[PDB]
């Protein structure tokens, strides 16, 4: 399977969601200070990214994409509004579910599906998809490659950032300022594979 | 001198006239003399190790990599010289580059039969403007931070500077290493606060903003040969071309044996190639417990499962599969990274149980980007880099199953 | 005039607010399309503050997140719509970030945060001054990737490239992603240096 | 002018979907 | 409040649906004729003619080049509507492709369109040029390009490669204009017929009727190159067909 | 047996003589008012007043109803403080034999007494300050109760005295002390010693655990980790055996016992021995005529954890049972910092000193370098034998964050526990203030 191996590290290392395209950047830097608080919400957006881009995969091949439903009528234009409702959908059920039939598990994600409502990192994810012509197997391999490595992001850099508690950072960098530096040095680690040579 | 450096003193304390260069004059006075200071509290007797020699022990532990280094870069310059060229053109050449005709004039010669005193004078004139020029470039942003924030001057750029002027190919510009060294000073270190507060390698963050930035003066078949107009492949990019039987030099037209890479006999980086002389530095400072031992032992865990991993699988197609594991250990800079930087103790995990982990993933790592990565033909540097996002993680892992002990009064 | 100029340095959203940061990382390796990528922001803020602040005295508190990105995206898919039929080759180098406009977090909290408790034009007014901030940022972090990574300025070579007979050797790391976040955080330390009052506390 | 009454048609009952399944289920879930 | 809610729903959605359809349909039209001056462009650029404004590009296009389906496995044209025909898309379906295996697969692309599209460069009523769109995978991305060949059927008349995605100073030189150059009167074909253009490492001789100039420091997007016209050279490409060009066709 | 591996003992030149001699004559004695943790003095003397012994000097503002008595009887001199008035010693100079006198038992019905009847005499006689709660290093409240008393009856820091030679002059006080803690704690006693025969209590729940190995094998809060983990919610006591000596002879002869065996040693002092001496006792006079010349620091207690006795500092610790000698290491040396080093100690092996194993240094106080950040060479694994992670620990305790050190073990932890990181430690921090501070902010938001 040298084809979906070279795409799920692709997108986990060059093409990564949150060092490479940038995605959920406002979430990755502000709720990366604690490695439990980001551990948690980085499983909430693996959950939401693997089942959402699949699922907006076939909603795109049945109706959206040109003569899906009547011959030569193309609602692809109707692709932003309709990916941002299924992408609300799909979380609004995700909480019925968790929050009335697994207590436990809406005490570890619930609480931070809110904040991933409309995140750029599941609307980023859906859009891409569309845009390289995915196939149904490929967008389970993307939406799975991709989730993993935003959760292996931001746990590494709350890692990195609770260890950065010794450091010595010049006022002006304190804060926002250091962490930019620090998703910076992130990104020449995951620039290691672009690919599979199997 | 020591009276002149007490003498002195008033000038750079507050109220002076040189107040401002109070950093660079302890930088000075501390490092021909001792503080001959005392203590101020409890423990009032102290361990005779300090920063200034663990700094220094392993700067001295690079120097027989260095020396041959030197030697081996011109020996294979002058070889491949010899070559292409002769007679009127190979003087042409001597006159028309620098570091050639200044061998010569310094009592040397470029001709076939140089003994080992006109190589390692060859590969001088190629590392010293290299590490004159990241010393000094580098020492001034060490020394501008220090000034600005009112700190005297933490050792390890000594270690930093070395280090990163002897895993560049002996053909890089002067001014790419003056942009190198002030990334991996400014961007990874300073800007942390220092010595002790960074996350990351500070020699590696430079060498892999030349990897990234200009990666035509650091890759290829051009730059790991000093001789002008020669193209030269080595072991590791002929190997994942054409496996064990493509390992030929073709500057002399000998194969490449396993003991002409573990004795350091084929082009790279300057202080890599031999592995032979990291080992008997590595062994000096894993002996004085200033390199971690549980760190190389993972390194080597990590290469030799997944490269026999690869071995049993096996492969048609990609020849990197079918490589053993001593021959992953002496090509490339994988002894160089495993000795000397795996092992900087600031980027590395801070526990023992996290040191293992924190070894195994560069060794897995390492081996996975020369196998399944056709871009580059090595990835110990990017191996490293990866890692250190990792180590304070490894450490969280260890330190929660330490508080979970805890909270059960470790059984009662 | 004051509330136009506050959110370019004094407030700014990726400087301070934290808002916006995906696309200025992603589209900034050209001015051309860092400068239209500010039009289109700045355009569809301006005008989903406008008509949210219009029907903000009904908008449903159950649904109105709903309601808000119903606006918003419209607009979107019209700009997308727009720069596919005038400014195609700029359109296909935007690739996704066009539609990520609709969950830019500053067309969102702008318009949640000022929107739905001020008059129309104020509404329309701090949209375009967060529309100025955000672009500021884009346009400086764009000035110094595509110098130093091609020579050129909006395509128009001003460092002679080697390969074309000049002088510069390119920067290929101002190409990739690791440059923009470095530049940010620089850009930052010297905002924070002339405004000592935005310096988080330790 | 086929695609622009399936375009109108099709975005308002999307629209109308999701809205029905939040109120639905709001109301079988959220207690009073 | 339910009734209220749902008339600013419906309200509101009505609006701006009509305002999003409106636009998405007006625009169509231009839109996808955008997208098309955007390769008749690249195609007029390879072919030798001069064109500037779109409605130059647009003239030029109709006058001088006429795009014709060619079926790859026997070589003979296709009839079709070869303006419109999107080979991309054709690859990527199982009824109009064919996957290829591994000896076959010499370009790294994993599947082949039963017909492709050639783009016939007439001057005036007599077929001066035919360019073939070929395509294979370098070191980062897929690599396309068009090839201009005479109407012997041998001999290059032009290359440019319109979508890469390798290093700019490492690979991404397969658009500088001297390296193209150096294609303009190379041979396909030695006198069997065979495919013998190869990219020389180091540099191909000053006199030489098939060796072109590898990139320099960018070996691996070099075999990228030297493995795309391989494979579109041969028998599962544009070989059957260049053997009838070659005949006396077009 | 419980056998400690990581560790370290300095083969420190100067080892006391285990034979026991008398001291010099002792003019006056202080009560250090700094070395008590979060004590705020009311004075209950002043200067001139005559003090008998065992009679009340300063009371205890956050610790209500604990007093600190006179050692001796005589008269108060002086009352040193210093910034902030913080109380520094309170000096009385020996003149007299008026005492205070107590209930005295007999041996048979010691185990049998009641809590709050051991209590009060404790508290009465000043004997109650020598219990150190763990953790915070306290003393304990008069109303509070321990299922755990420990009893330091070995002693593992550089130059210490052997308890051995002690206890046995005292045998039946020290049985008598264990018998007394065993009614006073709600647990039991943890008798912590080395192999070495020691009289024993024939209580059940008096209980004697053997620790082997090197320091800090013989400190409080090793035996602590490792018989009765302590916690917030586990707190408990410790005491030496000094003063379980001191505890037995007040319940037998209803009078404070005061006398101190300390070990007089290091490297400038003529003739290392164990003197006789009595508390808080001024070292400037019992160290007169013992040292070599030439400028030395006089240590009240270990190298390792210990006060400088200078000036008003300049007396026996409450908690002190030697007294350690050095010089000033003033002296500086050219490329000191790269010298081979044949007579340097450390714990890595970077100079010739590890060749030679039988080696003893004359260690002076010099620092060995300057101040710098931390780089985690290992050292401090090398010398922590508790279930810790010590270089996560101590970089919490640099960065000031108590909560983290909390979860980490800052709790199970006193300044002495520390005392080899603050060794061993590359950058020269000095690691037992930054515990202390730490400590004292988790007990202000407490
Ligand atoms: C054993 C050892 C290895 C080191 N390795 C490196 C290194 O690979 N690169 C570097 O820049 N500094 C190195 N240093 C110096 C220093 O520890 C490092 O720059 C820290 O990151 C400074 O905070 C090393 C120091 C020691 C003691
Ligand atoms: C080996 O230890 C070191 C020194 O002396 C012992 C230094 O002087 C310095 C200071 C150097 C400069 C240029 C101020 C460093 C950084 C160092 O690592
Ligand atoms: S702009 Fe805020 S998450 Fe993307």
């Amino acid at each position: 399977m040298e084809h979906y191996i070279s795409l799920l590290v692709k997108s986990i290392f060059i093409e990564n969601m949150a060092l490479s395209f940038f995605l959920g950047m406002c979430t990755f830097l502000a709720v990366s200070k604690k490695v439990k608080t980001s551990f948690g919400l980085g499983i909430a957006v693996i959950v939401v990214l693997t089942i959402s881009v699949p699922v907006n995969n076939l909603v795109y091949n049945l109706v959206l994409k040109p003569d899906a439903l009547v011959e030569g009528v193309d609602l692809s234009f109707l692709n932003f509004i309709t990916f941002i409702g299924v992408i609300a959908a799909l979380v609004q059920i995700l909480e019925m579910i968790l929050d009335r039939f697994f207590p436990p598990l809406y005490n570890a994600l619930g609480i931070f599906l809110p904040l991933i409502t409309v995140n750029c990192a599941i609307f980023g994810g859906v859009s891409f998809m569309v845009q390289r012509d995915y196939s149904f197997a490929e967008s389970v391999v993307y939406g799975f490659g991709s989730g993993v490595g935003w959760m292996l992001a931001i746990v590494a850099l709350a890692g990195i950032r609770e260890k950065m508690k010794y450091s010595d950072v010049p006022p002006g960098l304190r804060g926002l300022g250091i962490t930019f530096i620090t998703a910076g040095l992130m990104a020449l680690g995951f620039m290691s594979f672009s690919g599979v040579q199997l | 001198l020591k009276k002149f450096l007490e003498d002195i003193e008033h000038h750079f304390e507050p109220g002076g006239k040189h107040e401002k260069w109070f950093a660079l004059y302890e930088a000075a006075a501390t490092l021909f003399y001792t503080p001959g200071l005392v203590t101020k509290r409890s423990s009032h007797v102290r361990d005779s190790v300090d920063l200034k020699r663990i700094m220094i022990m392993v700067w001295l532990a690079v120097f027989p990599a260095m020396f041959w280094g030197m030697y081996n870069a011109g020996g294979q310059a002058i070889a491949a010289l010899n070559h292409l060229y002769s007679g009127d053109q190979l003087a042409a050449i001597v006159a028309g580059n620098w570091h050639y005709w200044l061998t010569e004039m310094l009592g040397g010669t470029m001709s076939s039969d140089a003994g080992w005193g006109s190589k390692m004078l060859l590969g001088a004139t190629y590392f010293l403007p290299i590490y004159a020029t990241v010393f000094i470039v580098g020492g001034f942003w060490e020394v501008l931070f220090c000034m600005v924030r009112k700190h005297e001057v933490n050792e390890g750029f000594f270690v930093t500077s070395i280090l990163f002027a002897l895993i560049v190919p002996p053909t890089l510009p002067l001014w790419q290493a003056a942009l190198g060294i002030t990334f991996g000073v400014v961007v990874a270190k300073e800007v942390f606060g220092g010595t002790g507060r960074n996350f990351l390698n500070p020699a590696l963050a430079g060498r892999a903003f030349l990897f990234f930035a200009y990666p035509a003066q650091i890759s290829g078949d051009l730059v790991w040969t000093a001789a002008d107009g020669y193209s030269g492949a080595t072991a590791l990019s002929q190997w994942a071309q054409g496996g064990a039987g493509a390992l030929i030099n073709n500057a002399t037209g000998q194969t490449i044996t396993w003991m002409d890479a573990f004795i350091g006999n084929i082009p790279g980086s300057i202080g890599e190639v031999s592995t032979l002389a990291l080992m008997i530095g590595a062994a000096f400072i894993v002996y004085m417990g200033i390199a971690s031992w549980r760190i190389i032992g993972g390194v080597m865990i990590g290469m030799i499962l997944l490269s026999t991993l690869f071995n049993v699988i096996g492969s048609d197609t990609n020849a990197m599969f079918n490589m053993p594991w001593h021959w992953h250990l002496v090509l490339g800079g994988f002894a160089f990274g495993m000795f000397f930087m795996a092992t900087d103790p600031v980027s590395a995990s801070f526990t023992n149980s996290g040191k293992w982990a924190y070894g195994i993933l560069i060794g897995v790592m390492c081996v996975l980007i020369r196998v399944v990565n056709p871009a580059y033909p090595e990835g110990m540097m990017l191996a490293i880099l990866f890692a250190n996002l990792f180590a304070p993680l490894f450490d969280h892992v260890v330190v929660e199953r330490n508080i979970k002990r805890r909270l059960a009064r470790y059984g009662k | 005039k004051k509330s136009v100029l506050a959110p370019v340095l004094d407030n700014n959203p990726i400087a301070l607010q934290v808002l916006g940061v995906c696309s200025a990382l992603a589209v900034t390796t050209k001015l051309e399309t860092a400068f239209v990528m500010t039009l289109a922001v700045m355009f569809v803020t301006a005008l989903s503050n406008f008509f949210v602040s219009l029907i903000r005295n009904h908008i449903p508190n159950s649904v109105r997140i709903i309601v808000q990105m119903a606006i918003i995206a419209s607009l979107v898919i019209v700009v997308d719509q727009i720069l596919k039929a005038y400014l195609y080759d700029i359109s296909k180098q935007l690739s996704v970030f066009v539609g990520l406009i609709i969950t830019n977090c500053i067309v969102m909290g702008r318009a949640e945060a000022f929107a739905m408790k001020s008059e129309p034009i104020p509404s329309f007014i701090d949209g375009i001054g967060n529309g100025l901030g955000y672009g500021f940022v884009l346009m400086t972090v764009g000035f110094f990737r595509e110098l130093l990574g091609s020579g050129k300025l909006f395509g128009l070579e001003v460092l002679p490239l080697i390969s074309n007979g000049g002088w510069y050797q390119p920067n290929g790391l101002m190409l990739l992603a690791p440059s923009a976040f470095f530049l940010i955080g620089f850009m930052i330390w010297a905002i924070r240096t002339f405004k000592p009052e935005q310096v988080e506390a330790k | 002018m086929s695609t622009i009454i399936f375009g109108v048609v099709m975005f308002t009952l999307i629209i109308l979907a999701l809205v029905l399944v939040i109120l639905f289920a709001k109301s079988k879930l959220v207690p009073t | 409040s339910i009734k209220k809610t749902l008339f600013v729903v419906i309200a509101l959605s009505l609006v701006c649906s009509i305002i999003v359809s409106a636009a998405a349909v007006g625009l169509r039209d231009k839109q996808k004729e955008n997208a098309a001056l955007d390769k008749q462009s690249k195609i007029l650029q390879v072919a030798g003619i001069e064109a500037k404004g779109s409605k130059q590009i647009v003239e030029l296009f109709n006058k001088s080049i006429e795009p014709r389906l060619v079926d790859f496995n026997t070589g003979d044209f296709v009839e079709g509507d070869a303006a419109n025909y999107d080979q991309r898309k054709a690859a990527k379906e199982a009824s109009e492709s064919i996957k290829l295996t591994a000896e076959q697969d010499k370009a790294k692309i994993q599947r082949r369109a039963n017909v492709g599209v050639v783009y016939l460069v007439k001057d005036g009523d007599k077929t001066s040029k035919v360019i073939l769109p070929v395509h294979g995978n370098g070191l980062w991305s897929m690599m396309y390009a068009f090839v201009a060949v005479e109407t012997d059927g041998n001999t290059v008349s032009g290359l440019t490669y319109y979508e890469q995605g390798e290093t700019p100073g490492l690979g991404g030189e397969v658009e500088n204009p001297a390296w193209r150059a150096q294609w303009v009167g190379k041979k396909l074909f030695d006198e069997n017929h065979k495919p013998a253009i190869k990219i020389v490492k180091g540099g191909a001789p000053q006199g030489s009727e098939h060796g072109v100039d590898g990139l320099s420091g960018a070996t691996l997007t070099s075999n990228g190159v030297q493995n795309t016209f391989d494979f579109w050279l041969g028998d599962m490409g544009f070989g059957p067909f260049l053997t009838k060009v070659r005949d006396g066709g077009l | 047996m419980i056998t400690i591996k990581k560790g370290l003992d300095l083969p420190i030149a100067g080892t006391p003589s285990q034979v026991i001699s008398d001291g010099k004559a002792i003019k006056k004695v202080a009560l250090l008012g700094e070395e008590y943790v979060g004590m705020r003095p009311t004075m209950h003397v002043r200067v001139g007043d005559e003090v008998k012994k065992a009679q009340i000097l300063f009371e205890d503002k956050k610790n209500p109803g604990v007093k600190f008595t006179s050692p001796v009887s005589g008269k108060v001199v002086e009352i040193n403080r210093g910034a902030k008035r913080v109380l520094q010693s309170v000096v009385i100079e020996v003149a007299g034999d008026d005492q205070v006198t107590f209930d005295k038992f007999e041996a048979n019905q010691l185990a049998s007494l009641n809590r709050d009847a051991i209590k009060t005499q404790l508290v009465e006689s000043g004997l109650w300050t020598a219990f150190r709660t763990r953790p915070f290093s306290k003393v304990p409240a008069i109303d509070s109760t321990s299922e755990a008393i420990f009893v330091t009856a070995m002693d593992t820091n550089p130059l210490a005295a052997e308890p051995t030679v002690v206890i046995n002059e005292q045998s039946e006080a020290f049985v008598a002390g264990l018998d007394v803690l065993s009614a006073l704690t709600t647990g039991k006693v943890y008798v912590c010693k080395k192999g070495t025969s020691l009289p024993r209590s024939q209580q059940p729940n008096v209980e004697e655990h053997v620790f082997d190995g090197p320091h800090p094998a013989g400190l409080a809060g090793t035996h602590m980790h490792f018989l009765y983990p302590v916690s917030a919610d586990h707190v408990a006591w410790s005491i030496n055996y000094q003063d379980v000596i001191a505890v037995g002879q007040l319940f037998l002869t209803g009078e404070l016992y005061t006398q101190r065996v300390v070990s007089l040693a290091g490297p400038v002092v003529n003739k290392p021995r164990l003197v006789r001496t009595v508390m808080g006792a001024s070292l400037e006079q019992l160290v007169d005529s013992e040292i070599m010349p030439g400028e030395v620091r006089i240590i009240s207690g270990s190298v390792l954890s210990g006060t400088k006795a200078t000036g008003p500092h300049a007396y026996l610790g409450r908690y002190h049972l030697q007294v350690s000698v050095l010089r000033e290491g003033r002296d500086k040396e050219l490329f000191g910092w790269a010298m081979p080093g044949k007579n340097k100690f450390s714990v890595t092996r970077s100079f010739l000193g590890h060749l030679f194993k039988g080696q003893v240094y004359n260690m002076t106080t010099t620092t060995n370098g300057s101040d710098r950040s931390m780089v985690p060479i290992g050292n401090y694994e090398k010398v922590m034998p508790l279930d810790m992670e010590p270089t996560l620990l101590l970089r919490d305790l640099c960065a000031g964050d108590s909560d983290s050190a909390v979860r980490l073990g800052a709790l199970e932890l006193d300044e002495e526990d520390l005392a080899l990181c603050t060794f061993v430690c590359p950058g020269k921090y000095e690691y037992g203030q930054l515990l202390r501070e730490c400590l004292d902010k988790i007990e202000k938001e407490g």
